[PDB]
């Protein structure tokens, strides 16, 4: 029995995770990749059903849009400097074997030009070479050298064109802008928000307007209880109920444009059996 | 993905070879048909790659390789790193 | 060994620089009386030179 | 087989749960203990009789040890130990740094979910449950929603019932994945939902040491884990000797595990959950006594709620990749946003995207 | 580099080149520049726009190693993408760095 | 959070007299005032975490390989622990299969010991249906103790062994 | 001489300037001094006192520690500065009854407990086991 | 004892006869590799007698790995044959068995300490280079690692004979040192 | 040669080295000073008594802070785990640094395996391996008459 | 902890790796080293033994048996006897 011990508490020495099973439950110990996809994944994926994955989001941290910014500015220089320095390469290449005096001069001189270029691409300033939020930069580049994988291609594409722009006014609105918004969106109604963003005159994306208004919006909850409402509410709790842990942002969702304090308050002053 | 990498590679070779086009003295619609013909034209198993490290033990080898387009049952593939295993 | 080899033979400089090295610098401290011992610990020299 | 650590307080070799089961009724058989009944000067007299014929004592000692060894709040507590010393420590660093002093909603909440069903007597006294039934507190983790996830792995735990069928869990399971709708609605938001998922794809399969039992219960469910079978078949994969079932001539009175080690349930396609057993015990006569709910959630993790990002009243009806207007690939809208911002006036959509139906996992999950 | 001018992208830009030479458009000058300006563009693009793992499983049927590049064939083959399977009977793998 | 350390000298005061007697156990009960260690404020959750924690621990206590007079002791423990709780749930004591063998042989020798203070105490435990009969002590996821020298040697055994040389 | 004079010596010594084409650099800023120590055959370090000096004919001597701060430059616009910390460099002998000394502070009974004389007035180096008085 | 070594490689040495084309036969051979940044050799491998070959521009092949002479022979036949059929005037001569290295298992820990301090003369025992006792055995050349788990591999030996006879004279001291 | 004669004549005195403690002197590594070690024994035609953990305890614990009840301690760990046979074909430098190790975990000064390491030149995977091996007998080990403030009964 | 004990000096692993990567130099054919011998000799008129391997890397032997095959060397007065590519 003591020596059966003895080994008991060895193995306890030798033993030894959770995170070892999460999504590849069965996984190889020499490569750590798990078996193929089933064919139910397969038409699941078909279908465009988004996996848990696919629709995690994760906060833009400054760093990340200084990162951005800097990657995209190396970029676009990286592209416009290629093509001149491959001419002054073939340029070069061409003097090497010329065969000519005239000729080799002339290539001389182009070769100045092409080093005058280079040397204007180079001090181009920031402003003009960011570009105008609508040109291909690559993007996918950035997501592997400049960002070690954390960013898709696609975000970081989106995140740059529609928001981190520089000619996006990310500066705090206006009260005469948000009164010359909510008259845009009145007169020619909320419903194409990219021209009422052309048409406000200032530099913004059509999700910066739709924000603003619905955040200044008086529209967006009823403001008035019915008593239909209120019916559906005391239903939707009793059948949500788990006690006295009432869960109201679960029973919003059932609700039409209701938000959670709206039911809090409703159902603690009014629609309380007690 | 791979569609995407071929597009990608043309119009990055278009952009580099437009100068010498417009400096040899041929116009830039020669440049822009030898685009549109490769971009048509785009349409044995054989792996082009390049070896991250070769380790060979006893009997089994472990291929770590940096890059590669692989030519598997008539489609093109890509690949940043691969794994491999085998047993000689 | 250079700061032992001064002070141990009195020689200043390098060993081999002995042509141009001070003697006499370091001595064995005078232990005959206690007297004698305090003279040799303030003692001055005045080189020639 | 007896129950034993495998590993020192970690993990149980396996062993048959009816065998288990069969011994702890043996051992209490005919003991009086498994009752599973409510709680109840002549009952004295039949105690005492009791007592003296179970303890060898005389009908005196009897009457004397039951009158002796008798039971033997209030807010003020004076004369305080080292544990309840500290107790009133804490109860003052709290009442001199809170103000409000109350239960917060998580407590609340795990509280009311722990004990939402004790003591619940059936309503037709047909479906209760026999004296002792073996009660598996088993417990599901939750899929990686959020990246957290991976570092802590919250989970739900249900008290599934002993001697019962297979796939009565696994259709009491409740997942996100099971609720999701596909397609892409980008061109016209009203169209007809599509069939949710828990209807195209009715397989799945729990995977308990080395042996898939495969929920082909219904003719659109086929063998989900063919394809692992298949795949450790292969060259070489440490994994092998997998076995199959039916999953429905099983049930976990017949199943062969072991305690605290993680076991597998995959559905919907890819959609996997450890299961993991944390103690099998009798049904006593303190929780519920109900067959017809005892797969029963005694906890879940209250996930996060997605808001829409344009407005933060409201969750996440939508979800747009490759958007023209949106800041985020991935952006999450409600319906009214949605409709502004995607639609000109009958549906036509304006730029390019791809707009989904998303089902909050906080909300159905 | 000489190695990536093999698969489909580099064999379809041969014959398109060479096409360009019998019709008397470019120069053959011009043409192995392009050629050089694409094997440099493909590197830089591989080792930059991809990111993406795969493990392949076989029998190494045999091996040879020169002037720096590996060329193994492999028979009996199983590549693991990220989330598919690709088997093949015979694969040859030309490695070189 | 220092319970350990109230049952340990709950069990040493016990101990310390020597005697098995239910007297005993009581009176050091009313002394100690141990009845008021579930008092104070505290919500149900955390109230029925400790009660759980508390009766873990005696019945820890309960079972080898602790002397005789401790494991009669932690048996008044769970007893009085089980008898006063401020839980409308009674928190029940979480008895494991392996140990069943050694807490029955235990009660029988209670019993033959003429000891009935301690087996009538076990005997109201089982008939109130405090004992929740699980697989493991414990769930699973992711002092004073007896020698074998007694059991080997003590003064019958060399008593005998003399007297048969 | 010890606090101020070699510590002034080892500032003022210009860094060390090494060309390829990496560069490297050495600058010495730090000067530590241990008590007098003797090194036995085994190599284990013990304080040296000054009567098993002169019975040892062992020399009064206390280790000598720089620290030193080495910068290379490889000219490919990264430069890697690592630090080697009390960097032993020789040995100093050490004045009797001076700050440096074991029997520094010490008290009468405390030097007698060493067989040292408190009338002893120090001032003198011990080489090789030789009381040696530096001559003004 | 009853216990024999077991033979686990041999290395032989052949003379083809003939200067080769390291380059042509790396680029025409099944399994052959070179590296001439990394050795002057050509490196072929072979499955059914499992043995590396070794072939030099000067003619002369070494062979490795092979478990018994007839296999080792089997082997460089078969080199010499794979370079026939490349166009090279390869034949077969002088071939030498010049290394055999076997292992064994004496079945009973060893004290190393003690065979030391008893064959100074003989034993080097360095636990800061090499976990194993280094025996350089005397009448035949050869040489036993010999390690506190009771495997002694003997190394040095041009015959099977001499690898016999070194484990027949060691086996005695192990037994007198039996830990 | 010179580092090989060095190592040589340190052995031969009876305070032996280790190799590592000569490397970091020398300007070549480890396997360079052992193969001189051993050409110039095979040429010198002489030999070296076999190094003893005992040998390598008291600079090993003079580098350390650790007082010489704790030296005397470890030495005794030592000495009675290479009698014990805890440690077959072990180099004696890794179980003097386990014995170092539990000596100063048990005594009132403590130090980690990181420190151990360094001063004895021995990876802490190594310090680890040596130490698990002696590690169920620790108590018979110590001297009896031991005093310290941290039990020996319990232990990392 | 001046001399910590140390396996090996960080410089004298990364010297050791840097040897077996770049490793010895081959013999190239004559052909093709007489090329690279003469295309360098149109950039100055004279060349060092010890520079010029480095611009053919090739053996110093066999370098030097080709470089007397066609070259030869010519006592100057000013720092020491040299090579001179030209062979006449
Ligand atoms: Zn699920
Ligand atoms: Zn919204």
């Amino acid at each position: 029995q003591n020596r059966e011990q003895q080994e008991e508490l060895m193995r306890d020495l030798a033993g030894s995770y959770m995170g070892h099973f999460m999504k590849p439950y069965f996984k190889d110990k020499v490569t750590g990749v798990g078996p193929p996809a089933n064919e139910d994944t397969r038409e699941k994926a078909a279908q465009g059903i988004k996996a848990f994955e696919e629709l995690l989001v994760t906060k833009w941290k400054n760093w990340e849009k200084a990162l951005l910014r800097k990657s995209v500015v190396s970029d676009r220089l990286q592209r416009l400097l290629q093509p001149k320095l491959l001419k002054l390469e073939y340029l070069h290449q061409k003097q090497s074997k010329v065969s000519s005096e005239l000729e080799r001069q002339a290539l001389e001189k182009q070769g100045r030009e092409a080093e005058k270029e280079i040397q204007d691409i180079n001090q181009l300033p920031e402003e003009a070479l960011l570009g105008n939020r609508l040109d291909s930069h690559d993007w996918e580049k950035i997501s592997n050298i400049n960002f070690e994988g954390s960013r898709s291609a696609e975000e970081i594409r989106k995140f740059w064109q529609n928001s981190e722009h520089p000619s996006i006014n990310k500066q705090e609105w206006s009260r005469e802008e948000e009164e010359r918004l909510q008259a845009i969106a009145a007169a020619h109604g909320h419903l194409e928000w990219q021209k009422i963003a052309e048409e406000l005159g200032t530099s913004r994306s059509a999700f910066q307007c739709l924000q603003k208004f619905q955040q200044h919006n008086k529209a967006l909850k009823r403001k008035e209880w019915t008593e239909e409402e209120d019916r559906m509410l005391t239903q939707l709790v009793q059948e949500m109920r788990v006690g006295s842990h009432i869960p109201y942002r679960r029973i919003v969702y059932y609700m039409e444009g209701r938000d959670s304090m709206q039911l809090i308050y409703r159902w603690t002053k009014s629609l309380d059996p007690g | 993905t791979v569609p995407k990498l071929y597009r990608s590679v043309i119009e990055d070779v278009i952009n580099d070879v437009r100068d010498i086009f417009l400096d040899d003295g041929v116009d830039e619609q020669v440049l822009m048909e030898l685009k549109t013909l490769w971009e048509n034209k785009l349409m044995e198993n054989v792996v082009v790659c390049q070896y991250d490290k070769i380790h060979r033990s006893k009997n089994k080898w472990k291929f770590h390789l940096k890059d590669g387009i692989m030519n598997l049952n008539g489609r093109d593939y890509i690949f940043s790193k691969a794994i491999g295993d085998a047993e000689w | 060994d250079g700061l032992k080899y001064s002070l141990a033979t009195g020689n200043w400089g390098d060993q081999k620089k002995a042509h141009q090295a001070r003697a006499g610098v370091s001595q064995v401290l005078n232990r005959l009386t206690f007297a004698s011992t305090l003279s040799h610990l303030r003692r001055l020299n005045s080189p020639i030179g | 087989n007896f129950p034993e650590y495998e590993l020192p307080e970690l993990n149980t070799r396996a062993f048959h749960v009816g065998a288990f089961g069969e011994l702890w009724r043996g051992r209490l058989r005919g003991a009086g203990d498994l009752s599973l009944r409510e709680p109840p000067a002549a009952d004295s007299d039949r105690e005492d009789a009791a007592v003296a014929r179970d303890l060898d004592c005389s009908l005196e000692a009897a009457a004397e040890l039951r009158a002796v060894c008798g039971l033997d709040e209030v807010i003020p507590e004076n004369t305080d130990l080292v544990t309840l010393g500290v107790r009133k420590r804490f109860l003052e660093h709290r009442e001199e740094t809170i103000t409000i002093d109350r239960a917060c909603r998580q407590e609340t909440f795990v509280y009311e979910m722990e004990s939402h069903a004790i003591g619940k007597k059936p309503e037709n006294s047909a479906d209760m449950i026999e004296e002792g039934e073996l009660i598996l507190s088993v417990n599901i983790l939750y899929p990686v929603i959020f990246h957290k996830h991976k570092e802590h792995k919250p989970y739900q735990t249900m008290l599934v019932l002993g001697s019962q069928k297979l796939t009565q869990l696994r259709d009491s399971i409740r997942c996100v994945s099971d609720l999701q709708i596909g397609g892409e609605f980008s061109n016209t938001p009203d169209q007809a939902p599509e069939h949710i998922s828990k209807d195209l794809y009715k397989s799945a399969f729990f995977y308990f040491e080395g042996t898939f039992y495969n929920d082909k219960r219904y003719p659109e469910c086929r063998d989900l884990s063919r394809t692992i079978i298949e795949w450790s078949e292969s060259h070489d994969r440490g994994y092998g000797k997998f076995q199959t079932a039916r999953m429905e001539d099983f049930t976990f009175n017949d199943l062969c595990i072991k305690l605290g080690f993680p076991y597998l349930y995959c559905h919907q396609g890819d959609c996997e959950h450890v299961i993991v057993i944390t103690d099998i015990r009798l049904v006593h006569h303190d929780d519920c006594l109900d067959r017809t709910l005892y797969p029963l959630l005694i906890k879940k993790h209250w996930l996060w709620t997605r808001k829409c990002f344009v407005c933060k009243m409201y969750t996440a009806r939508w979800v747009t990749n490759n958007d023209s207007f949106a800041p985020e690939d991935p952006c999450f809208f409600c319906d009214v946003c949605f409709r502004m911002l995607h639609y000109d006036s009958e549906g036509n959509k304006l730029g390019e995207f791809l707009a989904y139906p998303y089902v909050d996992p906080g909300t159905f999950n | 580099y000489q190695l990536y001018r093999n698969t489909t992208l580099g064999n379809s830009l041969q014959e398109s080149l060479d096409e360009l030479i019998q019709s008397q458009q470019i120069t053959p000058q011009l043409a192995l520049q392009v050629l050089l300006q694409f094997d440099k563009a493909i590197n830089a693009a591989l080792a930059q726009r991809v990111r993406n793992r795969v493990n392949f499983r076989g029998s190494l049927n045999t091996y040879r190693f020169c002037d720096n590049v590996w060329t193994f064939v492999l028979n009996d083959v199983e590549f693991r993408e990220v989330t598919e399977l690709i088997k093949v009977d015979k694969v040859k793998i030309v490695a070189c760095d | 959070p220092g319970l350990q350390t109230d049952c340990e000298a709950l069990l040493s005061r016990f101990q310390e007299t020597d005697s098995v007697r239910f007297e005993d156990f009581t009176e050091l009960w009313r002394n100690m005032k141990f009845g008021t260690i579930f008092c104070g404020r505290m919500r149900n959750l955390e109230k029925n975490m400790f009660t759980k924690e508390a009766l873990a621990l005696a019945w820890r206590y309960f079972l080898p390989p602790y002397t005789f007079q401790i494991r009669v002791g932690a048996l008044y423990l769970l007893y009085g622990l089980y008898n006063t709780q401020l839980c409308q749930p009674k928190q029940k004591i979480r008895v494991a299969l392996k140990d069943w063998d050694e807490v029955l042989k235990f009660q029988q020798d209670l019993v033959n010991a003429q000891h009935f203070d301690a087996a009538y105490i076990f005997r109201k435990l089982r008939l109130d249906r405090a004992f929740h009969f699980t697989a493991m002590p414990k769930l699973l996821s992711y002092k004073d103790p007896s020698d074998r020298v007694m059991k080997l040697i003590t003064s019958d055994v060399l008593e005998e062994m003399l007297n048969v040389h | 001489f010890i606090q101020m004079s070699v510590q002034r010596i080892v500032e003022d010594a210009p860094p060390i300037d090494l060309q390829a084409p990496p560069r490297y650099l050495l600058k010495f800023e730090q000067i530590y001094l241990s008590k007098p120590t003797h090194w036995e055959r085994d190599g284990a370090p013990s304080p040296m006192m000054p009567n098993e000096a002169r019975l040892r004919n062992l020399t009064y001597s206390a280790p000598l520690y720089v620290d030193i701060t080495k910068t290379v430059i490889k000219e490919g616009e990264e430069q890697l500065q690592t630090q080697h910390q009390k960097t032993f460099i020789g040995k100093i002998p050490i004045m009797l009854r001076s700050t440096y000394c074991l029997l520094n502070g010490l008290t009468d009974r405390d030097l007698c407990e060493l067989n040292e004389c408190p009338l002893d007035p120090g001032g003198y180096f011990i080489i090789n086991g030789s009381e040696k008085v530096l001559i003004a | 004892s009853g216990i024999v070594p077991q033979l686990q490689n041999i290395v032989s040495t052949v003379n083809l006869g003939c200067k080769l084309d390291l380059k042509t036969i790396a680029l025409r051979a099944r399994n052959a590799e070179y590296n001439p940044k990394r050795f002057a050799a050509v490196i072929m491998r072979i499955r059914e007698p499992r043995t590396t070959a070794l072939i030099f521009s000067s003619g002369k092949m070494v062979c490795t790995g092979a478990k018994s002479e007839e296999q080792s022979r089997l082997a460089a036949r078969k080199y010499a044959r794979v370079v026939q059929k490349l166009g090279f005037p390869a034949k077969f001569l002088d071939f030498k068995i010049q290394n055999m290295v076997g292992s064994c298992d004496v079945k009973f820990p060893i004290r190393l300490e003690g065979l030391v301090l008893t064959h100074q003369q003989f034993s080097s025992y360095e636990p800061e280079l090499f976990p194993g006792l280094i025996y350089r055995m005397i009448k035949p050349r050869i040489v036993l690692l010999i390690f506190v788990s009771g495997k002694v591999v003997l190394t040095g030996a041009k015959v099977r004979a001499e690898i016999y006879e070194a484990f027949e004279n060691i086996y005695p001291i192990l037994k007198g040192f039996r830990k | 040669i010179a580092s090989a004669c060095l190592y040589i004549a340190c052995r031969q005195e009876g305070v032996p080295r280790t190799f590592k403690e000569i490397c970091a002197v020398s300007r070549i590594s480890k396997k360079e000073i052992g193969r001189c070690f051993k050409l110039i024994l095979k040429a010198l035609e002489t030999s070296v008594d076999l190094i003893t953990t005992g040998d390598f305890m008291s600079r090993f614990c003079s580098n350390l802070c650790l007082p010489k009840q704790v030296q005397m301690a470890a030495t005794h760990i030592a000495r009675k785990a290479v009698e014990l046979d805890l440690v077959p074909g072990r180099s004696p430098i890794s179980v003097a640094a386990a014995a170092i190790y539990m000596a100063s975990q048990a005594s009132a000064e403590k130090r980690t395996q990181k420190e151990i390491g360094d001063i004895a030149g021995v990876a802490d995977v190594t310090i680890r391996q040596s130490y698990r091996l002696i590690y169920p007998r620790a108590p018979d080990l110590f001297p009896t008459d031991f005093k310290f403030d941290t039990p020996v009964d319990k232990l990392p | 902890t001046n001399y910590k004990p140390v396996a090996n000096h960080q410089y004298n692993i990364e010297y050791e790796r840097k040897k077996k990567e770049d490793g010895k130099r081959a013999r190239a054919d004559k052909q093709h080293v007489l090329d690279m011998l003469f295309s360098a000799f149109e950039k100055h008129q004279y060349y060092n033994l010890k520079d010029l391997v480095d611009i053919t890397k090739q053996p110093v032997v066999y370098l030097k048996e080709i470089l007397k095959e066609i070259g030869v060397q010519n006592v100057k007065g000013i720092h020491k006897n040299t090579w001179e590519l030209k062979p006449e």
